[PDB]
């Protein structure tokens, strides 16, 4: 007994093949799921719930494994998803297939390092390739973005509802631009709140010029409908709060006890008049609310909400532009809840909701999702999440790529052009990666279900002519289609990290030679 | 495949899970189909805890029928949503669902790829809703109009007599509910139930009833004229929020400390009593108080010597109904006390039942909050009718909500069918198949209606499958002779949005349901 | 969760496979294992391997089939290819290695086209027709169709290749001795049946001291003396050497006294008379596996005759053939014409093992026996296995004709011929043949792997050197020059027939294994 006492170890080609095999599985289990003709998957969470979703990330984010590289592959999916959202429909399927041929030189007894060495060379040209075949686009033009978005969203079940989301995604995206960074304003998708409510229909869900609250007026006498209210964000509580120094009182005389009780009354009321002195209309706080003050604030006919979540308070603050306060005496009128086009609290059906509309030029907004069932809704927003995410990426770069595999073949021959001109042993890996690229349109064929081999050869044959690069594969006809008329258009950066991620996967798994278990720490 | 990845994992396959899911609903619809239709049978459930049901609304059944098949649980959710949307027809909704999927299966069983049929459904609903939109009957809020609709809905659950008794109360409530623009159904609707004397005598009370009584024998049980105190501030003792350790040195002070402690609440109650005495200088008038929190016995005694009715520990919503009842000004601070802040009632007594106490609010001049006091012979039945009640109300709220109305009893579905069957392949052809079954699936409602009614299905459908003339009518199936019927003439109706949402709900359910291939289960231990 | 549904509970616990997934994935991988299992196997540079059986028996091996025989593999298609070469080995001998290599390679690219979307059925046809074309083009590559029937030198140079492949160390000795064996055997029972060869295993006295005898051996004991007469007069009797007891229960009976004396007495004299009549024929040796009469041997020593014992039916069957003498189930009649005749018979001691020696000089042609000397019985079992393969390799040579160039060059020509034919196929299948054409590189690819040098340019120059008709030049055996060697002058040739079948056989295995799509497996 020597080493680690029942911790398994393995080395070399068996390890190499094993990682090769598992990824082949890993990619394979999803190859059905990309494309406008994709499939859509529903999952068992371990604790009983159901998630039905086409986006691969969550699928893999909902996958438990034992082999490591799969879990290693797992994070790669979620990372690009996190950074890019979609392509997760494709990136891993690219990834394993890259590995799938990547093995093919292992029997060639070629040391992987060079094979890596070519890869880093390969990606460099690839990035250079796409930059050459990218297309900048105006960002002010809405319709192309809408076209881009549907081009971006005509892959998920909301396909039937492209018009709504495209504008829906655009509107919220546009209205989030925080210019205090000079002209380096940055949008946020955490101020892009998403609210899913069942019932109703997709058509009923809409972008709200403001915020929605799953709470109610503390007191009936406060009005449930106001045009141009003033809103207060009291970070502090509204009631008497501990004297923090383990304070103590020793009364001796009778009136003292009754005196002090008024004093807390007095202390609370004190707070009330400080509030009213700014003539506010709406009271919001993350903590509780004294009803006795709430009597006072009722007495002032000033709308009040208690115990509201902080992020919403920020978005509420970002809705009406006011700034939150924890100090009623130090409350400042520059944070008057002005920027409020309409105040209301509707009844959704068994739930009051808070309706805050028509801010002048709001920066925060929540999207109201009104559908059939939350798992349906949750599926929707994931697609929405991707939809909005790519748009900001479009707002981050105006340069666009034609997808549909068109770009893929473009590099493919381009590397082939590189390949033949780059004589040496490394040449064969170089073309092989190009050989790897061709599968994605091919995969698209199967999801359509067409004669993949013939179409692919023709497409490559089609893309042998330099005059045409937008020739790609239609989702439904399964026919060669120039993209310009087809309009499936994509952010270049989306494809960059795609290949960037893809190749990173390759090298990382390739240097592996060994497995060690049972760390026990 | 991924079994390679995980041994303990479980996967299905495209062909496999597809059949499983359709098999799942096909079973699920089979059980529930007994119910919808007035002739249908409600079902009784027994908890593992031994509790008891007598229900018919499927959502209750689905929510309580312990099943594990996932699609059902998914279907359960939207059905619950529909319950949160309208309340009945969830019955039909699932019956719509599985039957569509069954008809859906027929074609894919012919190898048809489902993606095509979905689009057929997509087109199909559109034309249907297009028809659905135009065919709804714009109707005013005529008492009878809703009355029939209420009777239309309520018969789904209970005796013809029982709902008829129930029908009058709900509608008049509805009449006494609106501020002509916006109902919320929560405050003005009080649903309280007593195990008392009948099922039928369950009635609207023009006033309000409370779930508790006075805590003192000298407390007046009954008062002719009630002047109302709505409040929530505790008149129980309280000691201040700061650590405040006191001592004394004399037992005389100890008593002096006794009186001082009480003095604060002493003033509190004192403010009211003076107000009462400022208000009820007359002997005839009676003064009542309501607290959301509790009340000191000494305070109780304080009121007792003044013969003051007061109540403690009310649910946070009751005072709204109270304000919606007596126009009373619900307050916290009694220093700012005004007689105009008061509420007034024309009559109050208390009703003692069993061990509990129930309190009665009567004779608002213009009550805006009312109560569905439920008189009960049997606990489950109270629970049983209540669902029927809440269902019945939510029917009406949409019914008033929509200035239009759908004639019920599935006359629409044939109308849907004929119009939809009257659709050429203006579609790309292959979709006309899915449309055909989509239309085909729609006729289930009368089919099960006849089935639940026992009449032979195939012949009756053909019978009613006779649009008569230029007046090809909205013709229903008779629920007792299995014959063509004008639901409008006989006053059988339904909420348009009901018809609206259910189609939408089911359709979206359907397409995604057909659009899964394997059901994954690879979770942690 | 925790409760998926089954649309078909048809199975009480079993494995049903479907969706081509196993075919496209699981079927392939299992095959790929077999390639990986024996990729090292063939090669003069290919090294041996040992495995223990389930009954804990040692087996050092380079022959694939034998080690394959030691594997209880459980994948179904695994067995198919296993039994395929198994019969292939039953047919030709070495090549088992090769066909498995053919098997994996044919499989290996096959799913690729299958994964590329090529039709399984069309894959079958293209794989089929190409093989047929391969048969067509194969014969045109025969060179040096060695013909000399009964020379030692030719076949010695010939059979070495079989030896070298499965024994790279001791070719010269092993070549001559089987060549010694083959020339010693003439067409007698019909054209040198392999079974006409016997092998004896004797531990110790390393391989160089192993020998071959123009006679036959027995590692058994003796009863009287040990002599050789150059005119050996042998008696052969499948009958056990004793008085013929009736199979029926015939119990001797007596009635009076004088029976007893004469009873024992008479039995003695008759057996003596029995053996005497044998001795008068001059037969100085009697042989049987059967039960031996004790007084008979007592008499046998008295007339000084040799005895042979406990030989199984095969042993005497061999021995009968060796002396050409008819075995006699009848004890008495020492027929002149059916009587033994050997150059010399005796007992010797080798390796502390009693050895019955039939030293023979046979002009008519004899079923000879070979002497195995060396330390490790496992080596012997290996060494005989390779030794046997040459014999069959010889017999297959002895079948018709037509040595062809080994060392992969032929298959280099094949692929070129196939690939050149490939563009003349045209159609979606053109790739299928092209991939099948590509497949054969695995053998020299494996050769380089067992050579441990960079194959690819080795192929390339080999490809390059083959662009000029250089059909006889192929892969060298040298780390110093991992480039090329000319096989013909190297004499590294092989059977037309041997390659031909396996190719068709390997062809057959694939089309079969490729043929199935969805699978079912009842529980073991």
């Amino acid at each position: 007994l020597v080493l680690s006492q029942n911790t398994k170890r393995e080395s070399g080609r068996k390890v190499q093949s094993g990682n090769i095999n598992a990824a082949k599985t890993i990619a394979d289990i999803i190859r059905t799921c990309l494309g406008p003709k994709s499939m859509m998957k529903m999952l068992l969470d371990p604790m009983g719930g159901i998630v039905m979703t086409n986006d691969g990330n969550a699928i893999l984010r909902e996958i438990q494994v034992q082999h490591p590289a799969a879990k290693s592959m797992i994070e790669i999916s979620r990372t690009q998803d996190e950074e890019v959202g979609d392509g997760t429909t494709s990136v891993i399927i690219l990834a394993g297939e890259m590995l799938s041929v990547a093995e093919h030189f292992l029997e060639q007894q070629m040391h992987p390092t060079v094979v890596i060495s070519a890869y880093r060379k390969a990606l460099d040209d690839m990035i250079s390739t796409l930059k050459k075949i990218s297309i900048p686009v105006d960002i002010s033009d809405s319709d192309m973005m809408l076209n881009i978005i549907n081009s971006s969203i005509t892959t998920k079940a909301i396909s039937r509802w492209s018009s709504l989301a495209c504008n829906i995604a655009l509107d919220a995206v546009k209205m989030v631009q925080f210019e205090e960074n000079g002209r380096k304003e940055i949008d946020i998708k955490k101020y892009a709140r998403v609210e899913k409510i069942p019932g109703g229909i997709i058509e009923d869900s809409c972008v709200l010029r403001g915020v929605m609250i799953n709470k109610d007026v503390t007191h009936p006498r406060m009005r449930r409908y106001i045009k141009n209210p003033r809103i207060v964000l009291l970070d502090s509580s509204l009631e008497y709060k501990k004297g923090e120094s383990q304070t103590d009182i020793e009364i001796t005389r009778e009136e003292d006890f009754t005196r002090i009780l008024q004093m807390e009354e007095e202390y609370i009321q004190q707070l009330c008049e400080d509030i009213i002195q700014l003539k506010p209309d709406v009271v919001i706080t993350e903590k509780g609310i004294s009803d006795l003050a709430q009597h006072y604030l009722m007495r002032a006919n000033i709308t009040a909400i208690r115990r509201v979540r902080k992020t919403d308070n920020n978005r509420i603050a970002r809705a009406c532009g006011a700034r939150i306060v924890s100090r009623p005496e130090e409350l400042r009128e520059d944070d008057v809840g002005t920027g409020a086009g309409l105040l209301e609290i509707k009844k959704i059906g068994d739930e009051y909701f808070t309706f805050i509309t028509d801010c002048k030029d709001p920066k925060a907004c929540t999207i109201l999702l009104r559908g059939a069932s939350k798992e349906i809704l949750s599926e929707v927003e994931r697609n929405l999440q991707d939809a909005m995410q790519v748009c900001r990426n479009v707002l981050l770069d105006p340069q666009l790529v034609p997808g549909g595999g068109a770009s893929e073949m473009a590099v493919a021959h381009a590397l082939t052009e590189k390949s033949k001109a780059m004589t040496g042993v490394e040449q064969w890996p170089y073309r092989a990666v190009a050989q790897a690229l061709e599968v994605i349109p091919r995969t698209l064929i199967q999801n359509c279900g067409a004669s993949t081999i013939r179409l692919l050869t023709s497409l490559r044959a089609k893309h042998t002519q330099e005059n045409c690069e937008t020739w790609g594969v239609n989702g439904e006809t399964g026919t060669l289609v120039d993209m310009k008329e087809l309009g499936i258009w994509e952010p270049l950066a989306v494809k960059l990290q795609t290949y960037k991620t893809a190749v990173e996967t390759a090298v990382l798994l390739l240097r592996i030679d060994d497995i060690v278990s049972g760390h026990k720490k | 495949a991924v079994k390679t990845l995980n041994p303990k994992a479980e996967v299905a396959r495209a062909q496999a899970a597809l059949a499983v899911n359709i098999s799942a609903a096909r079973g699920l619809q089979d059980v529930l189909r007994t119910n919808l239709g007035p002739k249908g049978t409600m079902k009784m459930l027994v908890s593992g805890a031994g509790d008891i049901k007598l229900t018919k609304d499927g959502n209750v059944l689905l929510h309580e029928m312990q099943i594990q098949h996932p699609t059902a649980s998914l279907i359960a959710k939207v059905a619950t949503a529909q319950d949160d949307i309208t309340g009945d027809g969830t019955t039909s909704n699932v019956l719509i669902i599985g039957e569509l999927l069954k008809q859906a299966d027929l074609y894919i069983s012919e190898g048809l790829h489902p993606r095509i049929i979905t689009e057929g459904f997509e087109a199909a609903k559109e034309k249907a809703l297009q028809f659905l939109e135009e065919v709804k009957v714009s109707r005013e809020m005529d008492r009878e109009t809703l009355i029939d609709v209420a009777r239309t809905s309520l018969r789904t659950k209970v005796h013809a007599e029982l709902a008829d008794v129930l029908t009058e109360a709900v509608v008049d409530s509805i009449l006494a509910i609106k501020k002509q623009d916006e109902p919320i159904d929560l405050f003005m609707i009080e649903i309280m139930e007593m195990k008392h004397k009948s099922e039928t005598d369950t009635s609207l009370i023009r006033g309000l009833v409370l779930d508790h009584g006075a805590r003192h024998p000298d407390m007046k049980k009954r008062v002719e004229d009630a002047y109302i105190l709505t409040c929530n501030v505790s008149l129980e003792y309280e000691k201040t929020e700061v650590n405040s350790g006191f001592f004394y040195k004399s037992a005389e002070e100890r008593e002096k400390l006794v009186k001082a402690e009480r003095k604060f609440i002493e003033d509190r109650v004192k403010k009211i009593i003076e107000l009462k005495r400022k208000v009820c200088g007359d002997s005839d008038k009676g003064f009542v108080v309501i607290n959301q929190k509790g009340i000191d016995p000494f305070s109780l005694d304080a009121l007792s010597k003044e013969g003051i009715v007061a109540l403690r520990r009310a649910k946070r919503r009751n005072m709204e109904r109270l304000t919606l009842a007596c126009g009373g000004v619900a307050l916290n601070s009694f220093d700012d006390l005004s007689p105009d802040c008061l509420g007034h009632a024309g009559l109050v007594y208390e009703y003692t039942l069993g061990e509990e106490k129930f309190t009665f609010i009567e004779k608002c001049n213009n009550p805006r909050s009312v109560t569905l006091l439920i008189k009960g012979p049997n606990k489950h039945t109270l629970t049983q009718i209540k669902d029927a009640v809440r269902d019945g109300l939510r029917a009406v709220k949409n019914a008033i909500d929509d200035g239009c109305v759908v004639p019920g009893a599935g006359a629409v579905e044939v109308a849907m069918a004929e119009a939809l069957i009257k659709h050429k392949p203006s579609v790309k052809g292959r979709a006309q198949l899915g449309v055909q079954a989509f239309a085909d699936a729609l006729l289930i409602i009368p089919k099960v209606l006849a089935q639940n009614s026992g009449f032979d299905l195939q012949e009756t459908l053909v019978k009613i499958q006779a649009e008569h003339s230029e007046s090809g009518q909205l013709v229903g199936v008779d629920l007792n002779t299995g014959e063509p019927m004008v639901a409008a003439e006989v006053g059988v109706w339904d909420n348009y949005c009901v018809k609206k949402q259910l189609l939408h709900s089911c359709t979206v359910i359907a397409t995604n349901i057909l659009l899964v291939d394997e059901i994954m289960r690879a979770g942690m231990s | 969760p925790k409760a998926p549904g089954f649309a078909q509970m048809l199975k009480e616990g079993a494995k049903h496979f479907s969706g081509l997934e196993e075919a496209v994935y699981r079927n392939i991988q299992a095959c790929k294992e077999l390639a990986q299992t024996t990729r090292t196997a063939y090669g003069p540079n290919g090294m041996n391997k040992m495995v223990i059986n389930h009954l804990e028996k040692l087996f050092v091996t380079n022959d694939a089939a034998t080690i394959l025989r030691e594997l209880e593999v459980q994948h179904p298609a695994a067995k198919m290819i296993v039994m395929a070469s198994h019969m292939q080995e039953q047919e030709v001998g070495d090549g088992t290695n090769f066909v498995l290599v053919f098997a994996g390679a044919l499989l290996e690219l096959a799913e690729e086209l299958l994964r590329i979307g090529l039709s399984v059925s069309e894959v079958i046809e293209g794989y089929e027709i190409a093989c047929r074309k391969a048969h067509e083009i194969l014969p045109n590559l025969v060179c040096c169709s060695a013909k000399n029937l009964r020379d030692i030198d030719e076949v010695s140079s010939l059979l070495r290749t079989s030896i070298m492949s499965k024994q790279y160390g001791n070719e010269v000795f092993l070549a001559k001795l089987i060549a010694q064996a083959c020339v010693s055997i003439f067409p007698d029972s019909g054209h040198f049946n392999v079974d006409n060869i016997r092998v004896c295993k004797i531990l110790g006295s390393g391989i160089s001291s192993s020998s071959v005898l123009h006679g036959m051996v027995f590692k058994k004991e003796t009863e009287g003396d040990v002599t050789s007469v150059k005119d050996a007069k042998i008696a052969v009797y499948s009958c056990p050497f004793d008085g013929m007891i009736t199979e029926t229960k015939g119990t001797v009976l007596i009635k009076t006294a004088e029976e007893l004396m004469n009873f024992s007495k008479g039995e003695e004299n008759l057996m003596d008379a029995q053996v005497k009549a044998i001795a008068d024929t001059g037969a100085n040796v009697v042989v049987t596996g059967g039960k031996v009469a004790d007084m008979a041997l007592h008499y046998a020593n008295k007339y000084n005759i040799m005895l042979v014992r406990l030989n199984s039916k095969w042993d005497l069957r061999r021995l009968c053939k060796t002396v050409g003498a008819t075995a006699l189930p009848r004890l008495t009649p020492p027929v002149l014409e059916e009587m033994g005749h050997c150059d010399s018979v005796y007992l010797s001691e080798v390796g502390d093992t009693q050895v019955v020696v039939f030293k023979h000089e046979k002009e008519d042609g004899a079923i000879s026996t070979i002497v195995l000397r060396g330390s490790t019985d496992n080596l012997m079992d290996d060494i005989e296995r390779a030794v046997d393969d040459g014999v069959n390799t010889f017999k297959v040579l002895t079948r018709d004709k037509r040595l062809v160039p080994g060392g992969g060059a032929t298959e280099i020509e094949l692929a070129k011929q196939i690939t050149s034919y490939g563009e003349t196929c045209p159609g979606l299948e053109q790739y299928a043949i092209k991939k099948f054409a590509e497949a054969f590189e695995a053998i020299p690819r494996a050769l380089a792997e067992n050579s441990g040098v960079k194959a690819n340019e080795v192929i390339s120059k080999l490809y390059a050197v083959h662009q000029e008709g250089n059909k006889n030049v192929g892969l060298d055996i040298e780390a110093e020059v991992p480039a090329v060697k000319d096989m013909l002058e190297a004499g590294i040739l092989d059977t037309y027939l041997g390659k031909y079948w396996a190719i068709k056989l390997a062809t057959n295995a694939a089309v079969t294994v490729l043929r199935v799509d969805q699978i079912i497996m009842a529980k073991p």
